[PDB]
This record gives structure tokens, sequence and C-alpha cells, in this order.
């Protein structure tokens, strides 16, 4: 049951307790799992009286290549447990790559607890700063409308989708958000591009009670308000006659919107007046729901450049910074949300995992061992190494964070980061340049429609016979299947090498499937990654997914807004 | 500075623009109101009054295919649309004539007319895209080992494919896929990628033509 | 020796005949029976099945003008048909299209039709021959300083001149002496003195055509 004072107090106490709880968090992560096969090769049994030291002396640092095979052992028909343990309900993917290649990571309900709690705490501390009405609502540009089942019958999932479609999402969320403007089925609509249109339309629906404008990111927000600049006239027409636009093609969500419409002419007069009085749409957000106290999203690091376009949108509305962590482990929260996005810092929540840091101080890099969480130095910059229930044990995520300060006995962290970057050599390519070129080549068939392609991804399916490729396109809107089907042909026809040629021409690798998905799938990807706990070097999205990449992969199937197999060949 | 007399939906005007842009010329477009054909146009073709018209050295160059080979001969140092052999030239010209005949009227039939007329034009273009797909065979293009003469000639039809698809209520891709397939490939050249207007509009132009003449 | 699949009364096949004879090529002439087309005609041109078709080096060239351009590009050493300049070959292409389309449509209406289409075609024919009269400004030939490309293209309608005279009831010589007389200079040439069948036979033939179809 969510309450303000007790939750912050236990938080305050938990944070000064930082060491007990960090140290105890290590105990229960390994008490829960003293049975890791990985730890057997490290020689663990648990308990002891040098247990912490035992883990740091015996258990070697690890990468995405070394964790790839095991968590891949989990996902593909071997429903088998490995590095953490139990066959997790779902699985993960990570930005940058495991050598240009896919990285799987485990999901257990614990990551839901961390979620509900960290949002419990983040919302509480912010409603302390930005108090909301108990009967209001919110414009949440949130989506998770896609769920795919990996080749063994095992689900692998995105941080978005697994919160949202989780059995405890709704009941756990009731008390600490103002109710969602979007019916769940439009949030979970097989068309989140049309649903984002319906999400605008939803946030726009109870505007006066709406208490904030949300996206995980400023770019998510910017994408919505740049798009809102595009389509407002069309939107006035839709809500107007009681009839939704012919743009909307899926029946469940059309059933939802027709459950919501009647012919109403007066407000069209209104909206036209306001939308055309503004200066290049500056101050647009308070223009819509004037009475939202805040714009909320991650503002730091690689999304700093999306803060001002959003500021342009936000007017004078305060921009509050979101907290820090992921499926790969939550790290930090904003218990002082009132600070500016350029002075923005996030503070660690301790029982989520056992975290250790790599000092970069010597030159670059520097051969130093990791020190305790509060043994980390103020002002200096360390990389994050993650231990928890998520399949990470003393693992290097690959990114640099600054210790600006301390909230009581728990340290405030800062991110000036972007790309976890070095790369290595791929095999989900088909040269990255060929894949980018591939999308670039057929996409102009779409550019004929005054649209542009916003983002893309790809997949290798070896459950099937013959196995096939999948390409995914995020774009500016709805259009007919015939061009898309044409487009799929060009992706195929854009892989320039002799090789793709030999197979599919003979046909031993199946005809590539272009599964057109909807707006902000890769925004779901960006949003989960930077917010992901380690340090904003989290954004180079992986382009083609081997049987070892899962985050984009749950988001992969269910919003097949269309999915077509080349009628060529 | 070359001055082009052009029309936002002329597939032929697009032949000219594509050909020139394919080559490397910096030129100017002047959009035509055919209700009011221009003074320089009425002087370029006083009888046809038809575009595309490229004006070089103050000398009017007319007809779309004519203009594109004018493209070839006017700057013969960089990007040739023909191969070296005369036979290859005759093949590309030969195949240039092909797009101009049953292909263009059949499409003219698919989006411009209906009923008894439409189905005839309809089987005519599937037949065309079929012999077309047969000669395309494998080559990335047509008139040589790279972007060709006739590449320019039939690529500009690929924005009207959307009109043909909807008014014909067809899908020209499942019968001959590699052709439209070759088309969005050809869209990656900066010549067609900036010279050719939006298809939804082109569809809408065909819709204006249709609503006027029922 | 290059093989022409041709038709004796055809002006277009004549265009190819003219081109090879002007050059100095030695070739074998073949008469096609469109009722029982020869295997090489079907094997060379599987779609349109039309003459002329020249097989040189085991590679087929179809359509008359495409052959004429094929003849010039294959043999560019003695008598060149086009000028060296891009814009001059330009005007010849412009004009070969004019002779080949509207001129050939108006005359087809002169010899192949009756009534209003005939009278209309007569009005057109005299205008077109007047226009041709006009492009010449007044020029002995068309294509270069000697015999040329659009000369070749048009001189074959000169063997039908007699037939248009008869069926169209007009003197193309009283109204445009220069053009008929452009034909009679070119008639001193063996490429026209051997290639064009007697106009008497063409006259008889086209009349005979009027008997078989109504
Ligand atoms: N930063 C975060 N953002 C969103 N969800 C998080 C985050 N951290 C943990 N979670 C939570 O983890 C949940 C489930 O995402 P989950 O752990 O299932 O995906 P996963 O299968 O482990 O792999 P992935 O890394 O793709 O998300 C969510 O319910 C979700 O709230
Ligand atoms: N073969 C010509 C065909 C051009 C053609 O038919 N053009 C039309 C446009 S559809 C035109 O200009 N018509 C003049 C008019 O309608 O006023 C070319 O490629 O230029
Ligand atoms: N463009 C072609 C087409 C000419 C054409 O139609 N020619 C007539 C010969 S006079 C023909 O072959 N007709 C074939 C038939 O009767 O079906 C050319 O000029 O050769
Ligand atoms: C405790 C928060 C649960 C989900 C939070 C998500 C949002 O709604 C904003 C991003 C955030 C994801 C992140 O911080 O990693
Ligand atoms: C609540 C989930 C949100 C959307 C989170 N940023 C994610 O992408 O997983």
């Amino acid at each position: 049951t969510f309450d303000m004072n007790r939750v912050i107090d236990e938080f305050d106490e938990m944070t000064r307790n930082a060491h007990q709880v960090q140290k105890q968090t290590l105990k229960e992560i390994l008490l829960k799992n003293q049975s890791a096969i990985y730890l057997q090769n490290c020689g663990l049994n648990g308990n002891a009286t040098d247990p912490e030291e035992a883990f740091k002396s015996m258990v070697p640092l690890v990468t995405d290549v070394e964790l790839e095979p095991y968590i891949k052992r989990m996902v593909d028909g071997d429903t088998s447990p490995i590095l953490t343990g139990h066959p997790v309900p779902a699985i993960s993917l990570s930005s940058g790559t495991s050598q240009g290649r896919p990285k799987f990571i485990p999901f257990t309900d614990e990551l839901m607890e961390n979620t509900l709690q960290l949002f419990r705490t983040a919302f509480a501390f912010r409603n302390r700063d930005f108090p909301i009405d108990d009967n209001g609502k919110a414009l949440q540009f949130i989506f998770s409308s896609k769920q795919y089942i990996s080749t063994g019958g095992v689900p692998v999932g995105t941080a978005t989708t697994n919160v949202y479609r989780n059995p405890n999402f709704k009941a756990g969320m009731k008390s600490i958000t103002s109710p969602s403007c979007s019916p769940d089925e439009v949030i979970f609509s097989p068309d989140v591009h049309q649903a984002l249109y319906c999400h605008l339309l939803s946030g726009i629906l109870f505007r006066d009670q709406v208490q904030y404008v949300f996206a995980v990111f400023a770019h998510g927000l910017v994408h919505a308000f740049r798009t809102f600049e595009q389509v407002w006239e069309e939107i006035v027409t839709d809500i107007k006659d009681g009839v939704l636009s012919n743009r909307i093609t899926v029946p469940s969500v059309r059933t939802a919107m027709s459950k919501l419409l009647t012919p109403n002419p007066e407000l069209a007069e209104t909206i036209r007046t306001k939308c055309m009085s503004l200066s290049n749409w500056y101050g647009l957000i308070p223009a819509l729901f004037p009475n939202a106290k805040y714009v909320y999203g991650i503002m730091t690091g690689s999304m700093e450049p999306y803060v001002p376009k959003l500021r342009h949108y936000a007017g004078d509305l305060p921009l509050v910074s979101h907290d820090y962590g992921s499926s790969e482990g939550w790290i930090a929260a904003n218990v002082t949300p009132r600070l500016s996005p350029e002075e923005a810092t996030f503070a660690v929540i301790p029982n989520l995992g056992y975290f250790e840091f790599l000092p970069v101080s010597e030159t670059g890099e520097g051969e130093e061992k990791p020190v305790g969480l509060t043994q980390v130095k103020i002002g200096e910059e360390y990389e994050v190494v993650i231990t928890n229930y998520a399949g990470l044990y003393r693992y290097r995520l690959g990114d640099v964070v600054k210790v600006i300060g301390f909230y009581n006995n728990t340290p405030q962290l800062k991110f000036i980061c972007r790309r976890n970057l070095i790369l290595s050599i791929n095999i989900d390519k088909n040269t990255e340049r060929d894949l980018q070129l591939s999308v670039e080549s057929a996409a102009k068939r779409l550019s004929e429609e005054k649209i542009e392609v916003i983002d893309f991804s790809s997949y290798i399916d070896v459950s099937t016979d013959p196995g096939h490729y999948a390409i995914f396109w995020e774009i500016s809107g709805e259009t007919n299947e015939d061009v898309l089907q044409d487009c799929c042909n060009c992706l195929d026809r854009a892989f320039i090498d002799a090789g793709y040629v030999s197979s599919r021409k003979c046909k031993t690798i199946g005809a590539l499937e272009l599964r057109v998905v909807a707006k902000g799938t890769f925004r779901k990807i960006q949003e989960h990654f930077l917010g992901l706990g380690s340090s904003a070097g989290q954004f180079k999205m992986p382009r083609c997914v081997k049987p070892s990449n899962a985050k984009v992969l749950q988001i992969l199937c269910e919003n097949v807004v269309s999915s077509y197999f080349s009628t060529a060949f | 500075l070359p001055i082009l007399l052009d029309y936002w939906p002329s597939m032929f005007g697009m032949r000219a623009r594509v050909a020139l842009r394919e080559k490397g010329v910096e030129f100017e477009y002047r959009e035509e109101d055919f209700s009011n054909k221009s003074p320089l146009l009425l002087q370029s073709n006083p009888i046809h009054k038809k575009i595309p018209v490229l004006v070089h050295n103050g000398k009017p160059v007319c007809e779309s295919l004519n203009v594109v080979q004018y493209v070839d001969e006017a700057w013969p140092e960089k990007n040739p649309f023909f191969p070296s052999d005369p036979y290859g030239r005759a093949q590309a010209r030969f195949w240039a004539d092909f797009v101009d005949k049953k292909f263009t009227d059949a499409q003219f039939k698919v989006w411009g007319k209906k009923g008894e007329e439409q189905e005839a034009g309809k089987k005519e273009f599937i037949e065309a895209v079929k012999i077309l797909e047969s000669e395309l065979g494998d080559k990335p293009y047509f008139g040589g080992d790279s972007f060709g003469y006739v590449d320019i000639s039939l690529i500009t039809f690929s924005s009207w494919f959307q009109a043909y698809e909807k008014f014909g209520n067809f899908s020209i891709e499942s019968e001959s896929p590699k052709l439209i397939a070759w088309a969005k490939r050809c869209m990656e050249k900066e010549s067609v990628s900036k010279s050719l207007p939006d298809s939804e509009k082109i569809v809408a132009y065909a819709a204006e033509y249709r609503k006027n003449n029922l």
C-alpha cells in the first residue's frame, strides 16, 4: 500500500543501511542461488565467514560473449537453467553488442519487485516535490504491445513488455500513478504506431485532470510532439464526427475507439484556434494539459540533446529526470526530482543487487581492482559491474559514471555517457553497411509517401525450415501492404553479396520475412537501455539478432502491424 | 544553366530529370500549367506543346527519350548510359521502344479508364511486366552493367505503380515481383530519389483524372 | 552475310534495305509470309513478330529505325548517316519520330481508309508534308551533307507517293514539289534505285488491301 512518509523513511533508513543491505543483497542473491554451475567452476558453496571476499577473490569478471552461450542454453528448447539459475520467465538483450552479436540475460519476478518498489519510491519522492490529485490521470507515452515466444516455447522479453503484461503490473500500479488515459488494449494494440496516435488521443482525452506528460525519454516525448505538430488537424477530424480516421486498421483497437466516439463539432473550433495561435509550437505541452506540474523522463547523457527540443515543447514547464536501472539490474533513483536536468543525479537503491565499480584512474584505462560501493570516491569516475537476480554476477556492462555526491550514506551518481563502445566482428551481417543500405534501399519506396524511416532491426529464425530472416522497420505511419511487400523484396535485393544469393536462390535459408512494426519499438529499446543501470553508454542498438538477443525480440512479434514473406522467389 | 520545362506528374518529365540528375548536371525546373503553356515552351514546340523540354545553348531539346540520350551526348566523360558495343545500344534502344508502346497505353488504360477497357489494359500490363521481368533476368539494371539508358526510361513508372495497384485493385508484385523489386532498388540513385514526386499525390492526380471523366 | 527478315511492300523494311545498300554491306534478303512466318522470325522476335529483323553475328535487331541506327553504329567508316554533333543527331531523331508517327498515321489513313478518316488524313498529310517541306527550310537531304538518317526514314514513303496521289486524289508535287522532288534526287541512288519496289506494284498492293478488308 503506497504512502509518502513511511516509504521515504524506510528508504532513508535503507540508504544509510547501504552496507547491510548491499551485503545482505549479496547473501540472498546467492542464497537464492548457491547452485549456479558458473559458481561451481568458481568453487562457491555459500555461507562461510569470508563470503563477500570469497566472491571477489574467486569469481572472475565476465563479458557478453561468455554469458551468451549459457543464457542461450536457457532460451532455445533446452529449457535449462545456467548462470543465475531457474529457467526465467523471460530473457534480455543489451545495447552495443557481444562482438556485433546478441547477448541474452535472465528475467525473474524479482525484477518486477524492484520495478514496483523503485517506482513506488520515485513517485513518492516526486509527489513530495510535485504533488498530484488523487482523482486525476496522466499522459503516459508507454507501450509494450508485443510478445514473442522463443524457439523452445520459452518467452524472452523486454523490460517494457514484461512490466506491462506481467500479472502484477496493474494491481501493483493502481495506487502510485494517476490512471492511464489509454485503455490497456490500445497500449497493448498490435499497432502501437496507430496506438501512439491513439495514445496522443488518449492523453489528450482527460487533459484537465492529466497530471504529467511522460515518456521514459525526451526523444520519446519529442517524437510524440513532432508528430503532434504533423497531425493535429487530422486528429480534430477523427474525434469530431464520432468517426476515427481511415488510418486505423486493427479491429480490437478500432473496437476500442468506436467504444469511445460520438459526433461532436464544438471542440474542433476550439482546437483549431489554439493550435494555430502558437509560435512554432513552443510551450505546447502546458498548452495541452496546462495543469500538469511536470514533464518526466530521462534527460541525462545521450538524451541531453533531446532535452531542448522537448524544452521547446515543454515551455517553461519543469523537466524532471527519471531514475536509473534495468532488467540487467536497477541502480539509482531520483529522490530529489526537483533538480534541473543538467544538475540531474540519481541515487542507488541497494537491495536490487550487489554492485562493484572499476576505477579508470591511472590513464586510460588503468589496472585497478574494484572497491566497495561507498568505497567509491567523490568526483571520480568508475565503470559499473553488476551482480543480481538478473543473470549478472560480477559482470562488466561497459560504461563510466561520476560520483557527484551523497544522499545520507548512499552516493549520488552522474552520467555523461552515450555508447558502451568498442565493437567486435559480427555474424548477424551482411555488413552493417549492407543492412543499413538494405533499409535505405527499399525505404524510399516509403519515402514516396512523404514519410521517412526512423529505425530498423533484424533476426535469424532457426526453428523454421528453412530458417528465415526477419527485418523490422519503425517509421512515420500507416500505409498499404503492397509497397511494404515490395519493400521486403528490396531488403532481400539489397543484401549485395554473392552469398545471400546462393542460399535463398537455392532456398536452403528461407525467404526473409519483413515484419513491419510500429512507431517507437526502437524507442522502447532506447528508453529501456539508457535508463538501464550502469552508465548511459547504452545506446548503440543491435542491428540483426542471433538466437541470443531478446529485448527487441519480445517486442518483435505481436505488433506485426503487417508481416510478409516475399512473394518474389 | 540548362532550363527544364517540366510537369510534376509527367513520367516523361521524370525521364528527363532522372537522366540529367543521373549524369551530374546542375539544372533548373519550371513547372508547367498546360492550360497556360509558356512563351519559351510555345517557342520550343509550337505544335506538340509537349514536355519534357531541356534548353541548352538556347537550343530546345524535346521528347523524353530524345532528351535522355541528349543527356548522354552532352557530357560524354563520366556516366554513360549505354555499353560500348553497337548491338548493346540497339538492345537498350529496342527495349526503350518497348516501354513507350504497349506498356504506356496499358498503364494509361489501367488508371485512366474502366470496365471493358480496363481489364484489357490490365492483362496487357501484367503481360508487359512479365516479358519485362523475363528480360530483367538478373542484371541489377538494364542498358549495361550499371544504371542504364532505359533504367531511366521505365523506373519513373514505379511511382504510378501505387495508382495501378489501387484503381486496378491489383497487386502487380505477386505476378512479377522482381520488377517493382528492381524499382525500389533503382530508387537509391540520387537521380530518381530527388526528381520524382510523391505517389500518394500521383494516386490523387489519377483520382482527379478519374473523377472528372466517369 | 547479315540476314534481313523483311516484307517487299513495306516502307519500313525498305528503310533497312536502304541503309545497308548505302553503306556497302553485302546481305541476304528474306521475304516473310506473316501467314506462315519463318522459324527465324519467331525465334528472333517472340513478342511482336514484325519486320524488319536483321541478324548480324548471331544477334537479332528489330524495328526499322533501330536497325538503321544499328547499321550506322556497326559500320562507322565510310558514309555516316548522322552529324557529329549531339544536337544535330537530336533534330534527326526528333524528325524521324515525326515521319514515323503522325506522318505514317496520316498516310495510313490516306491509303488504308475511306470517307471522313480519308479526307481528314488528306488534310493532315498535306500539312505534314508541308511541315516537312518547312523543316527543310529548303535542304537537299535531311541527315548530313549527303544522304542521311531521316532521309532514309522518309524516302520509302516515296514509293507509296504514287499510291497516295491516286487514293488521296492529291498532287503532293503541285503543293510540295520539293519533297516529291527530294525523293526523285534520292531516286538517283542505288540504295533507292534498287531497294524500293516499283510504285506500280505498291499501288496495286495497297488497292488490293482495300479489297480484303472493309
Ligand atoms: N529499467 C527498467 N525499465 C523497465 N523495466 C525494468 C527495468 N528494470 C527492471 N525492469 C523490469 O524488468 C521487467 C521485466 O523486464 P525483464 O526483466 O523481464 O525483461 P528481461 O526478460 O529480463 O530482459 P530485458 O533486459 O529485455 O528487459 C520489467 O517488469 C521491468 O519493470
Ligand atoms: N513520348 C512522350 C509522351 C509525352 C506525353 O504524352 N505528354 C503529355 C503529358 S501525359 C503532354 O504533355 N500533353 C500535353 C497536354 O496534355 O497538354 C514523352 O515521353 O515525352
Ligand atoms: N516499329 C516496327 C513496327 C512496324 C509494323 O507494324 N510493320 C508491319 C510491316 S508493314 C508489320 O510487321 N505488321 C505485322 C502484322 O501484320 O501483324 C517497325 O517499324 O518495324
Ligand atoms: C521503477 C521504474 C519502473 C519502470 C520505470 C520506467 C519508466 O517508466 C521510465 C524509465 C524507467 C525505466 C528505467 O528507469 O530504467
Ligand atoms: C516501465 C517500462 C519502461 C517503458 C522502461 N523504460 C522500458 O523501456 O522497459
